[PDB]
């Protein structure tokens, strides 16, 4: 189990976490944007 | 500093439930790294320990 999680951890985690970062803060930057003070 | 660790680790665990809110890091420095900790701390505890205990199930 304690090798399983390693393997995921690095080979797919890595690829979510940095499919998930750009998307996360450009659609959060657009909705900052969207709004006015 | 018995007393100070026996009243964070209850409101940790109340954090870990989902419910509360950490109104205690007035006191520290450095908050950006706490932030941070805390974030990774809640990753791997709803992530990759709770989703490893789902597959578990799954397999066996
Ligand atoms: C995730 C699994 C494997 C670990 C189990 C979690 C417990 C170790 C945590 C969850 C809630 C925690 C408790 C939350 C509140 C208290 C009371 C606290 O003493 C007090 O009465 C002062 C604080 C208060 O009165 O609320 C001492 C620790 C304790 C038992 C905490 C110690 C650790 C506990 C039991």
């Amino acid at each position: 189990y304690s090798i399983m999680i390693q393997k995921i951890l690095f080979k797919d985690l890595f690829r979510f976490l940095l499919v998930y970062l750009l998307f996360m803060i450009g659609y959060a930057s657009a909705l900052v944007s969207l709004l006015n003070p | 500093d018995s007393e100070t660790f026996s009243t964070f680790l209850l409101d940790l665990f109340k954090l870990t439930i989902g419910m509360g809110d950490l109104e205690m890091l007035s006191s520290t420095k450095y908050p950006v790294v706490f932030i941070i900790l805390l974030v990774t701390y809640i990753i791997l505890t709803f992530v990759l320990l709770l989703n490893m205990l789902i597959a578990l199930m799954g397999e066996t």
